[PDB]
């Protein structure tokens, strides 16, 4: 109250010195029940995958993007990511989501990042030197190698000029890489384009083949089609919480309802377009909305030039909610509740009031309206005054101001 | 309660602080508003368990203990009139407060008429209150009783009106329900314009923190600030300006109940239409009703009329009354109501011989 | 040929719950007491978006198609009422003109005595369908009352639309316009009557 | 930088004036009844009941205060009644006698 | 008169509308004013010849 007032005293009165406001004690995450996962398992367990020069996409959409699989995907031999860090992907979303696929030696695989060179690079599959995506692949010998040479997976060997970022070509005319015409045959400089790693069982470690799946994403004015889990918590009714409800972001207290929304309305509104009421996403119950419990806080006191007992009121709060008393305008603590009634001290609200009494205390009490009298009437009887007393009244009225100018430029402009 | 909104709203100063101060203001003015119209009685005064009137009904107006304790046409009147940090508080005195003050008050009125304002009330029979009432207006006290049973009922009968007007009506007790409604109006705008952008990208908080990041943010949550402080100094000024209508009309029903309740007043239209009697509060939602008794005229006739009469070569003058004439003969009345006495030398003075008064009369003066 | 709408192509505008209460709103609606196209299947324009209605239990009417040229050159939205339930597809479409009775792809979807109402219309990238039905007393023209149209679907397709057509025996075409209407919401949250502002004095 | 303080210390002064405008029509509305409590109180003798105070008006007498204005109002109160019975008329020779 | 200002004014929401109301209120309070001091008078008395 002195720092309220900005005073090392305090005048008898009740004064405002904060506001109470019951915590959230915890926070609610509810969305759908988690369902449509995307179809990356279709890529990541395929029978085979195309050759590196002809490289097949996958089209990502409309689904749930949970990554968390594949962050623990440990039979991948590597799991790079550029741009972006793989753990974060979780919490994203975007419009077109792609998986981009083949097969190439492990001593091959090294060229799959931005800005490389070399064969693979050059004329197979370029990276953007920005790339935002990632890069996996896993050991593939018993899948992809065959006895004698499995020669049904191939590479562009050479180009009339480089690829760029993301340009798919599979035409197979003979390259003129030189003065000598190509005249429509395989020969020296009138190379056919494409050549083959011939996976054997057998190879080491760099000579075996790997399958290879590069992740790409984007994020466009169309509609952000894919986007991680909605992981959700547990429903905690009847206590103070932070909530979200699918989109809808708040604070309060949740409890069952007796409203009856129509089955595609997810959130109800008061009068005044305040949000009372939700749908729980994934039991569809409606749930009310009431605010966590709040009030001013208000010190009652005789003058500090007397005594420096306070009583506190909490305007408006059950006094669940915080000698203890709930009064009609708020819980009351500090103040002796007594059965007598007196003429009003200092004001409470709802008929009580306060005053500091004796081993002193405050109390508080019920507002005495003046002694209770009946008038001894009848038909036929007076009473007349048999003397009288002169009596000098004051009254004080107020009449002028203290008069004020302002330079306003001074003010404002100094 | 975003704390980062919060640390930019300390940024304005004062403006919160001397808001909340205003309303405070407004908030402890009308608890006085209502003690210095009702609280006017010294002693909670009580009716006798007899109802020796006159013949005089006041149970209309007077509690009912089956009833809170309000009376009859307390109750018509009590039923005819019908949270973003936002708290209403309760008034200081209870509407069962306010029916024990309207209880005194008509209690001391009906049992001890004006007295119980300047002093001790003194008892005094209603009829003799009443005929004392008439000699405020005028009118001889023994107009009064020789017509008690006709002033009796028709008094009666014109509270029953009051009670079938407010049974039967939906506009007439409007003046109290505009106030109700414009305070509701009023909080409801400053709630509807928490939902406006004022050119900001959004008016969810939440939303404009997750979409921008901190310096963008920031300058977005500026835009709510600014507009959301306008928008609450827009309520609180014209709370300001409204409370200073309500504090005039307080005062005005102040001066209702000392003048016209704890009085008889002689201001013309201040008390109601008519030659004012008496009148009796009656609480109602956020007010106050006056039931204004007041006496009318009701039954002219024309007369010939003279300023004065010739006697003896004296010119008379009536003392109280109007010299009047039926046609034939010459009567002297009281002025407000006919009653014709005989003229005399103490109905009458003289002031000098008949030659200067224009319109004067020649008729004899009886010497008793 | 032309017929009044009287009072109908109100829907629901939102997924909120309002009770007892008067709520003005402004969005595409169809305005009270306008005229209405009647037909017994031309490419038409879509304008903001289209109040379709019917009365259908043959299925004769069958679909729609939605875009700019409809056909090939770019994407545009298929829809089919199938016997088995709706079938919604988007894809750079070269079809027939329209599929009747003998009286790359980038999104795909699956689910007279009465008036059969549908509301479609496409904001930032999301194509919006509303629907209801009804018996009907005579079937000359639409009737005059109330009801409400309800959200069926809500799709992420962010394909361009500015022409449609029918696929298919009589039915009627009316524009939404960006109006403001005062919606009526009773005890149960239904909206049960509006005021179109605009339409006249007393309205407004 | 300049036009944000511009911004708040003219709504700053605003809201001051508007302030003592408001303050100042219920200073007028006090001296205008000062003023009527001079005209009927001071000049005059009040029949007007709690005007002038308490009781049964006599006379009342200034006293200048800073800020404003003191009545002492001297008033007339009853102060030692006793019971009496009472009739509204007495009977005579067949007629009826008021006070 | 312009389009372009009049959408970004709708931004803020019951400001215009509430300037409005109050200058209706003051409006219709002047007629009551004067019928309040004038219109005391139940019928028009007329001075004779
Ligand atoms: C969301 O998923 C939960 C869990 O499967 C569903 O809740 C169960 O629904 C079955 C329906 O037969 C009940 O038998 C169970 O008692 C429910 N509870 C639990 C804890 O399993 C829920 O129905 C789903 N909601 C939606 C909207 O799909
Ligand atoms: C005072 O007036 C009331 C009128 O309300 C009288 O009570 C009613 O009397 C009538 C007959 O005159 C009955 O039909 C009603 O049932 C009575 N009750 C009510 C609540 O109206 C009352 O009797 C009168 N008192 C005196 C002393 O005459
Ligand atoms: C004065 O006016 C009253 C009415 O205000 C007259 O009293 C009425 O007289 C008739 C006679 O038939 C009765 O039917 C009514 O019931 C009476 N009313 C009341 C309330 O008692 C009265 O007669 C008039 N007196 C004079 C001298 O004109
Ligand atoms: C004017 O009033 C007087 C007195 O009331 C009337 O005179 C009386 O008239 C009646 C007959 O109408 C006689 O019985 C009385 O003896 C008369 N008294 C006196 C004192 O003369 C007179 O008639 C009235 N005049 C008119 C024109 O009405
Ligand atoms: C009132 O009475 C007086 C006295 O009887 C009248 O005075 C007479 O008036 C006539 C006409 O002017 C004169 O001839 C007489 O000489 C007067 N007599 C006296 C004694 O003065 C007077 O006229 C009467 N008034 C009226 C209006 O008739
Ligand atoms: C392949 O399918 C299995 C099925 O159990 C699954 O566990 C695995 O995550 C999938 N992907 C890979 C890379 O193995
Ligand atoms: C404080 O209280 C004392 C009595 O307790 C009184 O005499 C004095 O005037 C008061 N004020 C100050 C400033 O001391
Ligand atoms: C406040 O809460 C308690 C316990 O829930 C309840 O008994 C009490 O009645 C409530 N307060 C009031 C003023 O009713
Ligand atoms: C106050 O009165 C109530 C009954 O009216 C009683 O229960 C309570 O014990 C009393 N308290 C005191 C302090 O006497
Ligand atoms: C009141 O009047 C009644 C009936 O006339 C009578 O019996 C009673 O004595 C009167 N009371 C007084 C105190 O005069
Ligand atoms: C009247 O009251 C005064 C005191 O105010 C007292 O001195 C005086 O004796 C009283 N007179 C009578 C006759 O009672
Ligand atoms: C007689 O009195 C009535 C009622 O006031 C009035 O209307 C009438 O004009 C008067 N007679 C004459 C002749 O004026
Ligand atoms: C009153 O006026 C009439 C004319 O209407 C006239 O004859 C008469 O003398 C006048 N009387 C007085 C007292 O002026
Ligand atoms: C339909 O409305 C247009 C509005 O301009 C009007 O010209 C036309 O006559 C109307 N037709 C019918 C048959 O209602
Ligand atoms: C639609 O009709 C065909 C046969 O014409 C049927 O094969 C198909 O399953 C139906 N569509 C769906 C979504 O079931
Ligand atoms: C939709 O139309 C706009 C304007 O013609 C164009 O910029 C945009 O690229 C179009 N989108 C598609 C998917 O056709
Ligand atoms: C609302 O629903 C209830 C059952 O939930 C039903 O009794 C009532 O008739 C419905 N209609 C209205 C107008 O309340
Ligand atoms: C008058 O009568 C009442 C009731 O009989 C009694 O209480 C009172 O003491 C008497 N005297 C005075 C001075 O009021």
């Amino acid at each position: 109250t002195k720092c309220t007032l900005k005073s090392f005293t305090v005048e008898k009165g009740i004064y405002q010195t904060s506001n109470f406001r019951v915590q959230p004690t915890e926070s609610i995450v509810r969305f759908p029940n988690i369902t449509n996962l995307c179809p990356f398992g279709e890529v990541f367990n395929a029978t085979r995958f195309a050759s590196v020069y002809a490289w097949n996409r996958k089209r990502i959409s409309n689904c749930v993007a949970d990554y968390s699989v594949l962050y623990n995907s440990a039979s991948f031999s590597t799991f790079k990511c550029y741009g972006v860090s793989p753990t974060k992907l979780n919490d994203l979303c975007f419009t077109n989501v792609y998986a981009d696929s083949f097969v190439i030696r492990g001593d091959e695989v090294r060229q799959i990042a931005p800005g490389q060179t070399g064969n693979i690079a050059d004329y197979n599959y370029k990276l953007p030197d920005d790339f935002t995506g990632c890069v996996i692949a896993w050991n593939s010998n018993n899948l992809d190698s065959k006895v004698g040479g499995n020669y049904n997976y191939l590479y562009r060997l050479f180009r009339k000029s480089n690829l760029k970022p993301f340009e798919r070509d599979i035409s197979t005319e003979i390259y003129q890489a030189g003065s000598t015409p190509c005249n429509g045959v395989k020969g020296f400089n009138c190379y056919f384009p494409l050549q083959s790693y011939g996976f054997q069982p057998t190879y080491g470690v760099g000579y075996q083949p790997y399958r290879v799946v590069v992740l790409s994403f984007e994020l466009l004015h169309a509609p952000a089609t894919v986007c991680g889990p909605k992981k959700s918590t547990n429903l905690v009714k009847n206590k103070c919480v932070n909530f979200n409800f699918n989109g809808l972001t708040g604070t309060g207290v949740l409890t069952e309802s007796n409203k009856k929304f129509l089955p595609f309305q997810q959130f109800g509104r008061d009068i005044a377009d305040t949000t009372d009421a939700v749908r729980d996403p994934q039991t569809l119950e409606i749930l009310d909305i009431t605010p966590c419990s709040f009030g001013g806080v208000s010190v009652i006191t005789p003058g500090t030039n007397t005594s420096n007992q306070v009583a506190v009121l909490y305007q408006g709060v059950n006094c669940t909610e915080v000698n203890v008393f709930q009064t009609r305008a708020g819980c009351l603590i500090g103040a002796e509740h007594v059965n007598n009634s007196y003429e009003c001290d200092i004001p409470i609200g709802a008929g009580i009031c306060a005053s500091y009494q004796t081993s002193q205390s405050i109390i508080a009490y019920t507002m005495s309206l003046g002694a209770e009298n009946s008038v001894a009437y009848s038909n036929n009887s007076i009473a007349i005054p048999t003397n009288f007393t002169i009596s000098v009244t004051t009254e004080i009225l107020p009449v002028s101001m203290t008069k004020t100018s302002v330079d306003c430029t001074m003010y404002i402009c100094g | 309660d975003s704390t980062e909104c919060s640390n930019l709203l300390l940024q304005y100063g004062s403006f919160c602080t001397q808001l909340n101060r205003a309303l405070t203001g407004i908030a402890v003015e009308q608890d006085k508003n209502t003690q210095e119209v009702f609280a006017q009685v010294k002693q909670i005064y009580k009716t006798p368990p007899i109802k020796d009137f006159g013949g005089f009904n006041f149970s209309q107006i007077l509690p009912d203990p089956s009833k809170s304790k309000r009376s009859f046409i307390e109750d018509l009147l009590f039923n005819k009139v019908t949270f973003n940090g936002l708290t209403v508080l309760p008034p200081l005195l209870t509407d069962e407060m306010i029916a024990q003050y309207t209880s005194a008050l008509l209690a001391g009125t009906i049992t001890s008429g004006w007295t119980f304002g300047a002093g001790a009330a003194l008892q005094i029979p209603f009829a003799m209150q009443m005929a004392y009432r008439f000699n405020g207006i005028g009118v001889t006290q023994n107009v009064l009783y020789e017509n008690q049973k006709l002033i009796a009922n028709q008094f009666n009968s014109a509270i029953g009106k009051i009670q079938d007007s407010l049974s039967s009506t939906a506009s007439a007790l409007g003046k109290l329900q505009d106030v109700v409604n414009q305070n509701a109006q009023a909080l409801n705008t400053l709630v509807k314009q928490l939902s406006s952008n004022f050119g900001a990208i959004s008016s969810v908080l939440n939303d404009i923190l997750s979409r921008l990041d901190k310096v963008e943010a920031e300058v977005q949550i500026d835009r709510l600030i600014t507009g959301r402080l306008q928008s609450l100094q827009t309520y609180v000024t014209q709370q300001l300006i409204r409370a200073a209508e309500i504090r005039a009309s307080a005062n005005l029903a102040a001066t209702k109940m000392s003048e016209c309740v704890l009085g008889q007043s002689k201001r013309v239209d201040f008390c109601g239409k008519g030659y004012h009697l008496m009148s009796f509060p009656q609480s109602a939602p956020h007010g106050v009703v006056f039931l204004h008794v007041t006496y009318v005229p009701a039954q002219e006739k024309n007369f010939t009329t003279a300023p004065a009469i010739c006697h003896d070569g004296k010119a008379h003058f009536p003392r109280e009354g109007v010299f009047v004439s039926n046609g034939t003969h010459w009567f002297v009345t009281q002025r407000n109501f006919y009653e014709p006495q005989i003229i005399t030398t103490d109905n009458t003075f003289v002031s000098g011989n008949c030659d200067v008064v224009i319109g004067i009369v020649n008729n004899t003066v009886y010497d008793p | 040929a032309y017929t009044n709408s009287f009072t109908r192509g109100v829907y629901y505008p939102d997924k909120v719950f309002r009770s007892s209460v008067l709520h003005s709103t402004q969005d595409l609606f169809l305005p009270f007491f306008s005229n209405v196209t009647w037909f017994h299947n031309p490419v038409l324009p879509f304008n903001d978006g289209v109040y379709f209605a019917s009365t259908e239990k043959s299925n004769i009417i069958r679909g729609w198609i939605f875009g700019t040229t409809l056909d090939s050159k770019t994407q545009s939205l298929l829809i089919v009422n199938n016997a088995t339930n709706v079938v919604i597809k988007v894809c750079e479409f070269q079809f027939c003109n329209d599929p009747f009775l003998g009286v790359n792809c980038t999104f795909e979807y699956v689910s007279f005595k009465n008036l059969r109402e549908f509301v479609f219309k496409n904001i930032d990238g999301y194509f919006k369908i509303y629907s209801k039905h009804t018996p009907i007393n005579l079937v000359r023209d639409l009737p005059q009352g109330f009801s409400a149209l309800e959200p069926l679907v809500d799709l992420p397709i962010g394909i361009n639309i500015t022409r449609f057509q029918t696929l298919l025996a009589a039915y009627y075409v009316g524009y939404l316009q960006p109006r403001t209407f005062l919606l009526k919401y009773n005890e149960n949250g239904t909206i049960t009557d509006a005021v179109d502002c605009a339409l006249d004095p007393l309205s407004e």
